[PDB]
């Protein structure tokens, strides 16, 4: 139990930002007839935290309570696969993008044994259940098929809330059906002010300056935000001006990774930042936010007119890097346009 | 217990539909003589062809039969087409007895109401083609679909074709404030405006975005900002923002824009559709207007892949931003 | 009276008769001379000599004892999980008097074919009664094939035929029927028949039983594949960049009823062994398999190979 | 009936685009005259290998090569000298007490070397030795339970000892449990009753027929104890119950979880599991005793096969025993299946290699466990081959039959072996000259990065013979990848095509052979100026070097470019983390660990500078402080560096 989730608020009275839409929310919630809710936003937004904060405020504190069990359903093309899931009594959270292609596999079986216990379990508060699905950006074109075939079977039956993070993958016909709940990201003000009343919650004081420090270095990720305040609380008992935020550590090594690829341009050095990468790779970090944070390193060594380019680059890699399998091979193939591109602006 | 207003507040009956005539004529000499033949409804969406034909079908047939004797199925099925063929077929396999106490004996085919229609590949038309010549008596079949040039040859030259032109801003005005009085949320006048021209003649999302601001504001004043965060469009002071920032030739105030438009959730599929119509309806050159609509395209088709929208949308600005500056 | 297939009028009785794969053929013909073979799994292409190469390996290691030693289950027959745990296992519990260093063989043909469950329940019994029996697997894809069956078994590797061992094969059977022939139908029955010998021989007599000679014309129209001389001029058409004369020919190819499959699949058996430079192979083929991809994928129209023709075209008009 | 079809369109009059006519510009209206005139094909014959690799010439006498090897008994004195070699090979090994076992072991044939050289003894287990001693401590407890009962039953006429009646043993495929229960029930005597998957084994049936065996006692006693009768239904010896491969439930196996609960509930006999499935240790509710088989040590099994092989007079190097096992992926059984099978045939290839660290060597058996001896001459080299120039048609068909068949399993071959066969030096990791020298290595880094451009086409633009992340996400993956294979007999009824993987492989192996071929031929024509840059004074060949891992210069070629182990264990502390129960409820699993992660590994390394320090003791008290109940060596793992 860290600060972000001791913290975290419970219903949606105790937000700190964005209050229109959480007095908004709750308009919503009593009107009885709530719709499928389609949350996105930037990560770290409180996009999560006000989908708790829904469903406490739909069904009683028992939504408070989470368990853990793992379900097993077989593929039509007779291959087993187990998952895990998040659930209480009154709703089910579920992430069908770790099943691949298979996620379809999840979305036409496991909503519809919801539904079966909507049909078996009673309980006269509410005449659904909610189903929460994480990451849905990340399912396939069959998979939101799927997705939207079984929210018009069982409309009447259980309610579906969809969290994510781009609706760009996500089709217009499961937009279209589905009530759209943007979460921004929160300013750097609303940023100090939670740290604030964390700190002062815990007993501690924490000067506006280093607060401003710790917010302007989250880039609006409030968790990440929380949890660098904690790691400082770690580094020193009292909270100090000039004390130095740590950095995160696949973060400084992609930093050396830029550098050691701007500094030269030999093939010896092209398989040290294979290696590099690898290694990365195998840290489960994603290939996008690789790529994301190569692009972000090397354009501060790059000039005007090669920017652009190196941004479509980047952008073109990243592209087949999604249609891809093997994300090593465009992530490298990348580095390697990028160092003769940049060998062939230095020579001129 | 409720029910969403859109297909609540649909037309009862045939000529209680709205700027439709010829349509409306040859469907009334179908259901003069009790003979409906299979049907194929094109148009732009939320035109009105579902309400149409199920305010024929509930013409045709009694309302506690109505329910019984249609069947709305979906076209775009990924388990297949013989998903589809054996659920037609089990529901005309079928023959419960049904009368009418008004004085009239039921005709005894069913009614498939089946739509997208034309996201149906020629092999799956074909399994549906002879489906339909098998169940040529015992049902007689309706497609909705968008564009009527999708159906192959030989589905579209038995089934008649309708045409549904779609409805001016006016009367869809006219119908909003309808709904407005009729379902008592108080909303001004260019709001409702600000709605038919959100929704661009979708008249069905332009009832479910009213449904949605009525019960989440709460009952007040629905604003053109509750409406313009329901449905997602972004407001234009971003787009001229990003115009601004392509044109001043600078790339750091250009990423800057493109991770302020990204931290503030919204879509990059939106904000490639925003800047199309920006740009197809400026004063731009032809050779301009030419390189930035097929960049727009092949990063609409790169958002749909899954790739990321920063580096997506930050490839299309300098893309942007370079023919902006290439002339001055 | 009854005329018999060539196919199996000419199958291979001894395991020296049997072409291509010479290591894995020679490692079997010590192991039928010698005996104590192993548990194998031979996976590879169709028509590449896998069942006939166990078969004549069983028939070597037993003889008159394959009568009753001797137990094949293919995809024909049932081959289910009560099958797997009670035929298959009652024929392992089985005596049998054998000589020294022959063991019970139990074939079974296309295990790609056998259910998952047959054989999680085929892994501990293949690996107990390993003392008296042994277990002889033919498959396509080994990937079909589960990791323990695979764990218990030795997996040998089957690849496709060189044109010149099916070339000899074929004049072994033409030698031996009195088939008249020249060498374009030569050419063209090894082309119909890309590595697969079952393909070669079926072709051979499908031409000698609808015309009676062999040559490149009677193939082409008793198998009716787009022409390699068509394809070979549009190829050679884009070469030069020209569009009109290579989509002239697609036109020509498409109005004749071919489908996109066939079509892309003739113009990259034609493309990879066209003489031209090795960049413009390169792109060609990549340009190819792009393409039929998508053909793949679902979008297969003309317009999908008039943009390749034309990708191929502006390979070689621009640098 | 017969009604009438009409198309009703709603046409108002005007609108200037209802009624159109073609436009009277000239350039839309002087339509080209089709032709349909096509090329003759009669008049052209097609020539023998015009569309294939037919040659008029033929080889003789090259192929057919017959081996006729009568593989001699080796001396004592050459045993003496390989036993040394291999001792120079594996100086952690203990070569001198495991080759008078094998030796009795091998003191016409008729059984499998799996059971030919099977462990009768529990020390002759290869690796796993943790696990091996305490299965072995574990049955010595219950021997002695055994004998102090039967102490007790003569004499007549346990929280603290912890006692549990079960273990579960997990692990790979052919790691040794099933081999390691047999070995110690051997030595201790018991008497193993295994129900595995081969047999029907019902709830009621498995109850009725062998709770006596755990309830009651032996007949027979003395004489032929040590045996193994597999239940069907179509000194003193004690029982022991065996359980093979409980993951694989059937649904004619009705209730055999419960069975096996009732088992555990009321049984006096020892109970072994094994399984290789490691959700199983997750589903299975009860208590029992968790023992794990890791995967064994790559040089420890490759000197165990290097020891089969004396055995049997033949004399094998380290190396290609390596590249065998990382193929079959430590897999013991498969490893020694397929050396009897390749041994028995005549070895591989006759090469002297003159090691003292003498019969000819045996080198080129992971060569022909891919099949690549199948397509190539046998004497030709595989690096020979790729390293040399291609030209020739035949040999190009070979390139591509090699890379279709490396192309079945989707395994990348010439990237994965890219730094060994492209022409430049590798090495294992620890003015007008300078501008012709980055000239040369521009013109280098150019061929590489276009070659890799390329392999990113293949990668994303082509399609790959199996559906890449079918059941799972893409690799290095943490939330899942435990996908086990079927379970039920109904068969799949799926719509996958098989045009679309043939003809699919075949064209990424070409593509692929083109690509390598073109960046090869580069790099070999830029390095023949090199001559001249040496002249000059001026050598980049530094600049040229290709670093690999030294676990990578081990084997002959390697399917793969990463270190597995190292992604294994970062994917296992991952789950260990947040397997933690106040982190088992976040929602998310990207952001969860790129944002959770390396802040916990900040605060552990912050923890352990402070503890370096000599701080006070209470700044150990922050994990636990605040409730998180994590274990403590993956707190030290987290706590140590970010590579
Ligand atoms: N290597 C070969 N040498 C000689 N004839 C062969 C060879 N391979 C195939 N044939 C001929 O082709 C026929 C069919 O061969 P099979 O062994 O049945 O093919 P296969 O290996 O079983 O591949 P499948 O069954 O499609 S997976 C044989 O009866 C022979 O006449
Ligand atoms: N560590 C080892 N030391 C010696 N021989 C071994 C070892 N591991 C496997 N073997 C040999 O390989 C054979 C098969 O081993 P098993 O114990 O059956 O494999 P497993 O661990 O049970 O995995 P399964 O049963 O395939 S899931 C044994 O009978 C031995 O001949
Ligand atoms: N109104 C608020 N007051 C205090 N803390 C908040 C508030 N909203 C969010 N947080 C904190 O910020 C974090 C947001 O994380 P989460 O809810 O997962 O959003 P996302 O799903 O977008 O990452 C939570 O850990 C929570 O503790
Ligand atoms: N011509 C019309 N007359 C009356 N109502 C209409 C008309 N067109 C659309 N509507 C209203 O707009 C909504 C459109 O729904 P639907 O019939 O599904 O549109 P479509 O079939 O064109 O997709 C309905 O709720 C209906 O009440
Ligand atoms: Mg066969
Ligand atoms: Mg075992």
């Amino acid at each position: 139990s860290l600060w972000v989730d001791k913290y975290r608020p419970c219903s949606l009275g105790r937000l700190d930002y964005h209050k229109e839409q959480a007095a908004q929310l709750r308009n919503l919630v009593q009107c009885g007839d709530f719709p499928h809710l389609l949350v996105y936003g930037p990560s770290g937004a409180g996009k999560k935290t006000r989908i708790m904060c829904i469903l406490r405020e739909l069904y009683g504190v028992g939504v408070e309570k989470l368990r853990i069990e793992h379900q097993t359903i077989t593929t039509p093309s007779k291959k087993k696969i187990e998952i895990s899931t998040i659930a209480s009594n009154y709703h089910l959270e579920v992430n069908p993008s770790d099943a691949g292609n298979s996620d379809r596999v999840v979305i036409q079986e496991m909503l519809k044994t919801v539904a079966q216990s909507q049909q078996l379990e009673t309980n006269s508060q509410r005449d659904f259940k909610v189903v929460l699905l994480t990451e849905v950006d990340k399912l396939t074109k069959d998979a939101q098929h799927a997705l939207r075939r079984t929210m018009e079977k069982y409309m009447s039956t259980c309610r579906l809330i969809l969290c994510c993070n781009s609706t760009s993958k996500v089709i217009p016909p499961i937009r279209s059906r589905c009530l759209a709940v943007r979460v921004p990201a929160p300013s750097i003000e609303d940023i100090c002010h939670v740290l604030s009343t964390v700190c002062k919650k815990e007993g501690l004081n924490l000067p506006s300056q280093l607060a401003h420090r710790l917010a302007e270095k989250s880039c609006r990720n409030l968790r990440k935000a929380l949890l660098m305040c904690e790691a400082c609380r770690v580094q020193q008992y009292p909270f100090t001006a000039d004390q130095e935020i740590p950095e995160t550590d696949w973060e400084v090594y992609l930093r050396e990774t830029a550098n050691a690829i701007v500094s030269q341009q030999t093939p010896q050095r092209l398989l040290e930042v294979r290696g590099r990468l690898y290694e990365l790779l195998t840290h489960c970090i994603p290939p996008e936010i690789i790529m994301k944070g190569l692009l972000s390193e090397l354009l501060h060594n790059c000039d005007g007119q090669l920017k652009g380019e190196v941004a479509q680059m980047a952008a073109y890699y990243e592209h087949r890097l999604q249609l891809g399998s093997k994300a090593i091979y465009h992530l490298e193939a990348f580095v390697a346009k990028f160092m003769a591109l940049y060998k062939k602006f230095m020579e001129d | 217990k409720p029910v969403p207003w859109v297909e609540k507040y649909r037309p009862k009956c045939v000529d209680e539909v709205a700027f439709q005539e010829e349509v409306v004529a040859v469907l009334k000499k179908s259901l003069e003589g009790a003979d409906l033949p299979n049907l194929l409804f094109y148009g732009p969406p939320g035109t009105g062809k579902t309400s149409t034909i199920l305010a024929a079908a509930r013409e045709l047939f009694g309302p506690e039969l109505f329910r019984l004797r249609v069947l709305e199925l979906n076209a775009s099925d990924e388990r297949g087409i013989q998903v589809v063929r054996e659920k037609v077929k089990n529901f005309a396999q079928l023959t419960v007895s049904g009368s009418r106490s008004d004085g009239k004996p039921c005709p005894p085919f069913k009614i498939v109401i089946l739509d997208e229609a034309d996201s149906m590949t020629s092999a799956a038309q074909a399994a549906l083609r002879r489906t339909m010549e098998k169940e040529s008596k015992t049902t007689r079949f309706c497609l909705i679909c968008n564009y009527v040039s999708r159906i192959i040859e030989p589905l579209t030259s038995r089934c008649s074709k309708f045409r549904f032109k779609p409805l001016s801003d006016k009367i869809q005005q006219q119908r909003l404030l309808d709904i407005a009085k009729k379902e008592n949320v108080k909303i001004s006048d260019e709001g409702i405006a600000y709605l038919v021209k959100v929704s661009e003649g979708d008249l069905r999302k332009a009832i479910t975005f009213l449904q949605s601001a009525t019960r989440l504001t709460g009952g007040k004043e629905i604003t053109e900002k509750v409406i313009t965060d329901i449905a997602g469009v972004i407001p234009a002071e971003k787009i001229d923002g990003v115009f601004a920032a392509c044109q001043s030739g600078s790339f750091d105030k250009l990423e800057a824009v493109v991770k302020d438009l990204i931290d503030e959730g919204h879509a990059a599929t939106q904000l490639v559709n925003q800047l199309h119509d920006v740009v197809v309806e400026n004063n731009l050159s032809d050779k301009q207007k030419s390189i930035i609509t097929e960049k727009l395209a092949e990063v609409d088709k790169c958002l749909a892949d899954g790739a990321d929208e920063h580096l997506q949308l930050i490839s299309l600005c300098a893309t942007v931003m370079q023919q902006l500056s290439q002339n001055c | 009276h009854y005329e018999l297939p060539w196919v199996e009028k000419y199958r291979p009785v001894k395991l020296n008769e049997i072409v291509g794969n010479e290591d894995t053929v020679s490692r079997l013909e010590v192991f039928a001379r010698e005996g104590n073979v192993p548990n194998i799994i031979i996976a590879g292409p169709p028509g590449t000599g896998k069942t006939t190469s166990i078969l004549c390996l069983a028939r070597a290691l037993l003889g008159p004892a394959l009568k009753d030693a001797m137990l094949e289950l293919n995809a024909s027959n049932d081959r289910g999980i009560d099958v797997v745990r009670n035929k298959i296992k009652m024929f392992a519990q089985q005596k049998v008097t054998l000589p020294k260093g022959r063991h019970k063989i139990i074939i079974l043909d296309e295990a790609d074919s056998m259910t998952d469950g047959a054989q999680q329940a085929l892994r501990r019994t293949m690996e107990i009664y390993s003392k008296t029996t042994r277990f002889a697997l033919a498959c396509n894809a080994s990937d079909k094939i589960i990791e323990p069956i695979q764990s218990r078994c030795a997996v040998l590797r089957y690849t496709k035929l060189t044109d010149a061992q099916i070339l000899t094969r074929l004049m072994n059977v033409i030698e031996k029927e009195r088939v008249p022939y020249t060498d374009d139908g030569l050419e063209a029955i090894i082309f119909t028949a890309q590595g697969d010998m079952r393909q070669a021989l079926n072709n051979l007599q499908s031409t000698f039983s609808g015309f009676g000679f062999i040559n490149s014309e009677n193939v082409f129209k008793v198998c009716d594949e787009p022409h390699p001389l068509l394809v070979k001029e549009m190829i050679q058409h884009c070469v030069n960049a020209n569009i009109d004369e290579a989509y002239k020919i697609l036109a020509h190819l498409w109005h004749l009823g071919y489908s996109p499959e066939d079509i892309i699949g003739n113009i990259f058996r034609v493309c990879k062994t066209f003489q031209m430079a090795e960049y413009l192979k390169l792109e060609f083929i990549k340009e190819i398999g792009y393409t039929h991809m998508k053909i793949a994928e679902g979008v297969n129209s003309l317009l999908q190979m008039a943009g390749l023709l034309a990708r191929l075209c502006q390979k070689t008009m621009a640098p | 009936s017969f009604q009438r079809v009409v198309h009703v369109q709603q046409k108002d009059d005007g609108c200037c685009l209802w009624h159109l006519k073609p436009p009277s510009c000239p350039l839309l209206t002087k339509f080209k005259e089709l032709n349909t005139k096509v090329i003759d094909l009669s008049k052209c014959g097609i020539a023998l290998g015009e569309f294939s690799t037919l040659n008029s010439k033929l080889k003789s006498g090259n192929s057919a090569a017959v081996f006729m090897r009568t593989r001699k008994e080796f001396t004592e004195e050459v045993r003496n000298l390989l036993l040394e070699e291999i001792r120079w090979s594996n100086p952690e090994f203990s070569l001198k007490k495991y080759f008078p076992l094998l030796l009795k072991k091998q003191i016409t044939e008729d059984m499998l070397w799996t059971e030919k050289y099977q462990p009768q003894t529990a020390s002759e287990l290869i690796g796993n030795e943790l696990a091996i001693k305490k299965l072995h401590s574990w049955l010595k407890d219950w021997k002695r339970r055994a004998e102090l009962e039967e102490r007790q039953n003569l004499k007549g006429k346990e929280e603290e000892s912890r006692l549990c009646n079960t273990v579960l043993i997990t692990g790979p495929t052919g790691v040794g449990k099933t081999a390691a229960v047999y070995a110690c029930a051997q030595e201790l005597g018991f008497k193993i009753f295994e129900v595995n998957a081969s047999s029907q084994r019902s709830g009621r049936q498995i109850l009725s027929q062998l709770k006596e065996a755990t309830q009651s006692h032996q007949v027979d006693k003395q004489g032929v104890n040590s045996q193994k009768p597999c239940f069907f239904n179509s000194k003193n010896a004690t029982s022991l119950i065996l359980f093979e491969e409980v993951d694989v439930i059937f649904d004619e196996d009705a209730g055999f979880l419960n069975a096996i609960k009732t088992f555990m509930a009321t049984t006096k006999r020892p109970v072994i599991l094994t399984t290789s499935d490691p959700t199983f240790s997750l589903m299975f509710d009860g208590c029992f005793e968790e023992i794990k088989f890791s995967t064994p040590s790559l040089l420890n099994v490759a000197s165990y096969l290097q020891m089969i092989c004396l055995t049997e007079n033949f004399r094998t190097d380290v190396k290609d025993f390596v590249t065998l096992l990382t193929a079959n992926t430590c897999d013991i059984r498969k490893s020694i299946l397929y050396l009897q099978f390749w041994i028995r045939s005549g070895g591989g290839v006759l090469e002297e290699r003159p090691l003292t660290l003498l019969p000819k060597c045996d080198s080129g058996c992971a060569e022909t466990l891919f099949g690549l001896k199948n397509i190539f001459s046998p004497s030709e080299d595989l690096f020979s081959f790729l390293k040399h120039k291609i030209t020739m048609k035949e040999e190009w068909h070979k390139f591509i039959q090699l890379l279709t068949e490396f192309q079945m399993r989707n395994v990348d071959f010439l990237y994965s072996n890219l730094e060994f066969i492209l022409p430049l030096p590798v090495d294992t990791i620890p003015t007008t000259a300078g501008k012709k020298c980055s000239a040369l290595v521009s013109h280098c880094l150019n061929s590489l990065s276009e070659f890799m451009d390329n392999m990113s086409f293949l990668d994303a633009l082509l399609t790959d013979v199996r559906e890449q992340n079918k059941y799972g996400r893409n690799d290095f993956s943490w939330t899942n990848g435990k996908v086990t294979s079927g379970l039920c007999d109904e068969f799949s009824l799926e719509s996958n095509d098989g045009w679309t993987s043939q003809s699919s492989g075949e064209l990424k192996a070409a593509a692929e052979a083109l690509s390598f071929t073109k960046c090869s031929s580069a790099i070999s024509k830029a390095l023949e100026t090199l001559n001249s840059c040496k002249k000059l004074g001026r050598d980049p060949t530094n600049d040229l070097t290709f670093y690999v891992s030294q676990k990578r210069n081990n084997v002959y070629f390697s399917q793969s470019a990463a270190n597995l182990d190292n992604a294994w264990k970062r994917i296992s502390v991952i789950k260990s983390v947040f397997s933690s129960r106040s982190l088992l409820y976040v929602g998310n699993r990207q952001a969860s660990i790129i944002e959770y992660l390396p802040t916990l590994r900040n605060i552990c390394k912050t923890e352990k500078l402070k503890e370096q320090g000599k701080s006070k003791r209470r700044f150990l008290h922050y994990f636990e402080g605040i409730h998180l109940d994590i274990p403590k060596e993956t707190v030290n793992t987290l706590a140590a560096d970010f590579p």
